[PDB]
């Protein structure tokens, strides 16, 4: 049972708030921990859906996407990482939806683009749609599920939103 | 409520069973298969003593069934053959075979 | 020896399960000559079925047993016969499934269960 | 006369119990079972020995092929006796064995028959042998071939001491206060201490810590089968793989079902999952279906099997046949061995993987490895059967080798010369004397301490020594859980009395009323069970009846059932009315809809009372009355009406450590009606009662006065020191 | 909640496939020629944490278990005062100590936690 005890600065020692900010800044946070439903769903035509809840989010970004995104509409995978994200876990680590959800994730490899809502919606729904070139081979393009399940697992497991490695808990 | 019907219990003698060896023919399917429509007569049944499994193939070869012997059926079943007089005659059961359709 | 005889296969056939001792006692060859050895009785509601053995048989066997229904509808079971490549002939389609148990009213039940005790005690392992 | 029962009646019943059974009954009963029944079967297993000598084709007269058949018959056992150096024979009695350093033993006689078959070896044709000569001396006393000498335990059925009265014991100069239960080897007294073992034919689900990819394991010992689930919880990748004997790489489960005979994919999940609605079960089985769907061929899997054998380069068809035979020969032998039982094996594999996956879905917990209901005790009987089987196998192998040797020289063999009768005698004597439970050549790696020299320092020390059990785990092994006292030891093990040092907790002593089961045949139980309305496992369809109780007999699934309550009531009626002997255990688990029946040997059971609801009194009460106690007093003073009289009337019942999981017991009888602090327990549906709490103690601690006013380690210390007092160890 | 669908021909589970010229989803059996039209764009589902209310498990014939306790609470439906009560039979580590009551006569399930 290894352990580590951290003493805060003289100014922040007597107040709980800076202590909780530091605690959030130390603990290891990964995507698999913050999704109440990171559900692998079929996303054949991301233009429209049957579920009314995500329909509201649809028109938000469809009127909020750049010209390059309009061109890349066809790159979005025929499957979706549909993220019903838990409000409590997201707010626990002081994790803003947009900046943390997309900046680092798209910066890492330019692999996964997202349609994401502002935190005010009652159901925090993100649509994670991976981005691939259209130059993909016909045999490759046929095996959509085969690439995307693997990349989805490598996505949940190997993306670090915030924190330092190997530290399971901070108290 | 005591009304009952009468079915006499008869049997089949040894002279008929000597040249009539019975075998329980069981087909594996999820659908009611009847040989009147699903089998085009005549049918070819052969073995290609229990080492060779049974093969029942239709005249056109569309309906081919392969049958294997399932052992350890501790229930010694009986066959109740209905005669012209409405009586039931007993036939002892010798072997049971289970059939499955070829892919 | 190839064609199947379906001219008289339309009639439904009962599927009854007999106890081991009773079934073995009914495999006797001497009683196979079309002899009338027993009778069945069906209740008006059909819930209770009673098998009564004819008095022509020896008094060493119980003359009363009861029947219980397993499935009210029985499908995808057929009865066939095979005679002298061998010539096969379907007998019919199965209708109901029933199972035989000994009757309490006939005291001979105890006797055979007594023999069952005789079976239990002798064999050891 | 319909009155309730007071503790005085409890002591009356206990007095009857000890007046009927005795304190050393377990050894005597195991020895009687071994001598009467198992000894015959050990030889009847390998009765026939065959030699097939083909024609050497040297000359025309050498074109005849020969067959030699050897068969065995009955076993006869004489009373112990000794032949001196002069050749005179006289019956041996324990005094002479003790004083003269002899060995208390008897002789064994077996019938032997021989047959010779001769056939004309015509090339290209099958050999047709015909009976020509048959030597069988059953009509003469010369047919009994002497085979060896077997030691005899004192006071057993064969021994002269069995029927001796007090004056008989005095004139032969016995101590009347001696109980038997020990051998005399080389003129010294030896005893066999019970050996503890983990039960077989029981599926057990374990768990692993996760530095490794393993997540869960399901074990069964019949030959061992391991069906492991790999993949962490919550991940996409689920793998289920089985490890068959003599197959190294291993292959998935859907491949097993395809090779086994269930081709359609939809039937696989009907085999595995018994509830249609549950979706997590099928979600975890999806990757197995996905991977196993690629190959609809048995023969690729059989080719997998064939390569990993020691022989290499075998033709494909022979590999197919070999892998086919492996399944019916070595895959789950405890269910069946002969051909054509595939449905049972498929359903049992489905049940095993179902239980593993259930534990994987947190609906249940790991199996407890300490539960005393999953442990058997081996007495003298089973150990002797083991050693006798080994030695008989070696002896018959030697006979075959010598007979082949003498056939090579074309010399007739004398059956009284081919047998080396000294093998059995020397092996048994060496094993009993040294204690190393194995062959003389391989005694180093065998079990030790199985046979110990009886301790006669004080009478209570002899009593404590003849009632001892050893748990064969390394006494320096640092596993704390086997050492500690466990909740299942109530009434079957003495909590106070245990050694100190390296054998703390590992050596156990029984209480005053914890007997052990002998063994009985399961076939009549199965026959009756199928008679009274049990549907066989062949005709079982999950969807037609998804609320069906499963039925087990000694750990092999035989089918299902629909109305189990009346079956349990009838079974217990028959067990209480003597139709079945009360050493058989019959548990029902309502929550999982299961029935379990045990008839094996090695189970510890204790007596208990019976509570039944009396409507005339308007509440529950025991079946025992003051009339039965008065009859017991009359019979005891007359020293009829004995303990078996109580047993066969359904007044007491033998309960092991497994049925106890499904009962309720009122400890004092007065607790069943509607200083210290005794609390009124809220229960009102009582089923049994404690005959007396004092019996939860052994023989050593039954001499401390007021033991409950003492700290427990003090009771342990005195239970240790009670074996070093000086006193009259025997009156002779 | 994705449900397995079996082919009507050989009972094998149906694999998804796409129709580009009509842009519609179908389920096909890889062994035969059967093809069926998908009714929803929901084919697979992968939840992570289970927000399942604790369940009493098997209830059938639970009143004949004599090692199960009793209580005198009154039935909310049949107004009977005899019933069996037990804790949640799902063995999660973090399960609360919330009781479950099964009525003796009407076999009605309820809990001691009457949260509105």
């Amino acid at each position: 049972t290894p352990s580590l005890t951290v003493y805060l600065e003289p100014g922040h020692a007597a107040d709980q708030e800076q202590a909780k900010l530091i605690r959030s800044a130390i603990e290891h946070t990964t995507l698999k921990s913050v999704t109440i439903a990171s559900e692998i769903y079929y996303d054949p035509d991301p233009r429209s859906t049957v579920i009314p809840e995500d329909e509201e989010i649809i028109q938000l970004h469809f009127s909020l996407l750049d010209e390059e995104a309009e061109q890349s509409f066809d790159q979005q995978s025929p499957w979706l990482l549909r993220l019903e994200l838990d409000r409590a876990a997201m707010n626990d680590k002081d994790l803003t939806m947009g900046q943390v959800g997309e900046r680092i994730k798209q910066t890492f490899k330019n692999d996964l683009f997202v349609i994401w809502s502002e935190d005010n919606d009652e159901k925090l729904i993100i649509r994670c749609r991976v981005v691939r070139p259209k130059s993909l081979d016909a045999e490759t393009e046929a095996e959509e599920d085969h690439m995307l399940k693997k990349i989805e697992n490598t996505m949940l497991e190997n993306i670090t939103l915030r924190g330092v490695e190997n530290i399971e808990r901070v108290v | 409520p005591n009304e009952y019907n009468e079915f006499p219990l008869r049997a089949i003698p040894k002279e008929d069973l000597e040249n009539m060896r019975t075998h329980l023919l069981k087909f594996q399917s999820k659908k009611k298969i009847n040989p009147v429509t699903d089998f085009h007569l005549p049918v070819r049944l052969h073995r290609k003593e229990e080492f060779y499994p049974w093969v029942m193939e239709d005249f056109d070869g569309y309906n081919t069934w392969v049958g294997s012997y399932e052992a350890g059926n501790s229930d010694s079943y009986v066959l109740l053959s209905v005669e012209d007089d409405g009586s039931f005659t007993m036939i002892p059961a010798d072997k049971v075979y289970k059939f499955t359709a070829r892919n | 020896s190839l064609d199947l005889d379906l001219e008289r296969s339309n009639r439904q056939v009962w599927l009854v399960r007999l106890p081991m001792f009773l079934a073995e006692k009914w495999r006797d060859r001497n009683n196979l000559h079309g002899q009338e050895l027993g009778k069945i009785r069906i209740n008006k509601d059909g819930s209770k079925i009673t098998l009564l053995l004819n008095e022509n048989d020896n008094d060493s066997i119980p003359h009363e047993y009861d029947l219980e229904l397993t499935k009210k509808v029985v499908e995808n079971e057929y009865v066939f016969t095979e005679q002298n490549p061998k010539k096969t002939a379907i007998v019919g389609t199965v209708c109901h499934e029933c199972q035989v148990m000994p009757s309490m009213n006939d005291p001979n039940y105890h006797k055979i269960v007594e023999q069952r005790r005789n079976i239990v005690k002798l064999n050891n392992k | 006369e319909s009155a309730p029962i007071t503790a005085e009646d409890s002591w009356a019943v206990i007095s009857a119990f000890f007046r009927e059974k005795g304190l050393v009954s377990q050894q005597l009963d195991s020895f009687n079972q071994f001598v009467d029944y198992t000894l015959q079967d050990i030889i009847c297993e390998d009765s026939t020995l065959i030699l097939e000598q083909l024609a050497q084709h040297t000359t025309e007269s050498d074109n005849i092929s020969r067959k030699y058949e050897i068969s065995f018959g009955k076993i006869y056992v004489t009373k112990p006796m000794v032949n001196e150096s002069d050749g005179v024979t006289h019956a041996l009695y324990p005094q002479e064995a003790r004083l003269r350093n002899l060995t208390y033993s008897s002789g064994l006689f077996v019938d032997v028959k021989k047959r010779t078959y001769e056939a004309i070896d015509v090339p290209g044709r099958e050999l047709k042998y015909e009976l020509i000569a048959e030597e069988s001396e059953d009509d003469s006393e010369s047919g009994k071939v002497f085979i060896g000498r077997l030691p005899i335990m004192l006071r057993s059925k064969n021994c002269y001491l069995s029927e001796a009265t007090e004056s008989d014991l005095y004139k032969l100069k016995e101590c009347p206060f001696d109980m038997g239960g020990y051998f005399i080897i080389n003129g010294s007294e030896k005893v066999l201490i019970a050996q503890e073992r983990s039960a077989g034919n029981i599926v057990q689900v374990f768990k692993k810590a996760a530095p490794s990819p393993i997540s869960h394991v399901a074990e069964i010992r019949s030959s061992t089968l391991q069906v492991k689930l790999y993949g962490r919880e919550g991940s996409s990748a689920r793998t289920i793989k089985a490890t068959l004997p003599y197959i190294k790489q291993d292959i998935p489960i859907v491949i097993i079902f395809r090779a086994l005979g269930i081709i359609p994919d939809g039937e696989i999940l009907e085999h595995i999952c018994y509830d249609v609605n549950d979706w997590q079960m099928l979600e975890m089985l999806k990757p197995c279906v996905e991977d196993g769907f690629v190959i609809q061929d048995r023969e690729t899997a059989l080719d997998f099997i064939g390569r990993r054998g020691t022989a290499l380069g075998i033709k494909k068809e022979k590999r197919i046949q070999y892998a086919k035979d492996i399944l019916q020969k070595e895959f789950l032998p405890h269910i069946t061995q002969l051909e054509g039982f595939e449905s049972r094996k498929a359903f049992f594999l489905g049940y095993m993987i179902n239980r593993l996956l259930l534990c994987a879905l947190d609906r249940k917990d790991q199996d407890d490895r300490d539960h005393f209901g999953k442990k058997r005790l081996d007495l003298a009987g089973p150990l002797l059967a083991q050693l006798f089987k080994t030695l008989f196998k070696k002896l018959t192998k030697d006979i075959f080798r010598y007979m082949q040797r003498t056939v090579e020289e074309a010399h007739d063999f004398n059956m009284k010369l081919a047998i080396n009768a000294k093998t059995i005698t020397s092996g048994l004597k060496y094993a009993l004397a040294t204690g190393n439970w194995g062959e003389q050549k391989k005694a180093m790696s065998s079990r030790a301490g199985v046979s110990q020299v009886l301790n006669r320092y004080t009478y209570s020390s002899t009593l404590s020594h003849l009632r001892r059990t050893n748990t064969p785990i390394g006494r320096d092994g640092k596993l704390a859980k086997p050492r500690q006292l466990h909740n299942t030891h109530w009434g079957l093990v003495c909590p106070a009395e245990t050694p100190e040092g390296q054998a703390c907790g590992l050596v156990k002593n029984l209480s005053l009323m914890s007997c052990i089961s002998v063994g009985t045949d399961p076939m009549p139980i199965i026959t009756f069970l199928s008679e009274w309305g049990m549907e066989p496992l062949e005709d079982y369809v999950p969807h037609q009846s998804p609320d069906a109780t499963r039925v087990f007999v000694n750990g092999v699934w035989h089918g299902v059932h629909r109305n189990p309550a009346r079956l349990m009531e009838t079974l217990r009626t028959l067990r209480r009315k003597g139709d079945i002997n009360p050493e058989v255990s019959m548990i029902r688990d309502i929550r999982e809809k299961e029935l379990k029946i045990f008839t094996d040997a090695g189970r510890v059971y204790r007596p208990l009372f019976i509570v039944e609801d009396d409507e005339s009194l308007g509440h529950k009460e025991l079946k025992v009355r003051k009339g039965h106690i008065a009859k017991l007093m009359a019979t005891e003073y007359q020293d009829e009406y004995t303990w078996s009289s109580l047993l066969n009337e359904g007044l007491v019942e033998y309960i092991d450590a497994e049925e106890e999981e499904s009962i309720l017991i009122a400890m004092q009888p007065e607790d069943l009606e509607p200083k210290r602090i005794r609390v009124s327990h809220h229960a009102t549906t009582f089923t049994h009662c404690e005959i007396h709490p004092s019996m939860i103690l052994g023989v050593a601690a039954s001499i401390i006065p007021f033991p409950d006013h003492n700290q427990s380690p003090r009771n342990t210390y005195q239970s240790a020191m009670g074996k070093q007092a000086m006193g009259v160890f025997l009156t002779n | 909640m994705t449900t397995f669908r079996f082919c009507r021909d050989c009972n094998n589970m149906l694999y998804p496939r796409e129709d580009k010229e009509n842009n519609r989803l179908l389920f096909e059996c890889r062994t035969c020629s059967y093809v069926e039209e998908a009714g929803s764009p929901l084919v697979y589902r992968h939840e992570l944490i289970t927000n399942i209310g604790e369940t009493a498990g098997v209830v059938q014939d639970i009143g004949s278990d004599p090692t199960l306790p009793r209580s005198d609470r009154e039935c909310p439906k049949c107004h009977s005062r005899e019933n069996v009560f037990f804790q949640s039979q799902q063995r999660r580590k973090d399960t609360s100590m919330v009781l479950f009551f099964v009525c003796l006569s009407c076999s009605h399930i309820f809990t001691s936690d009457q949260k509105n």
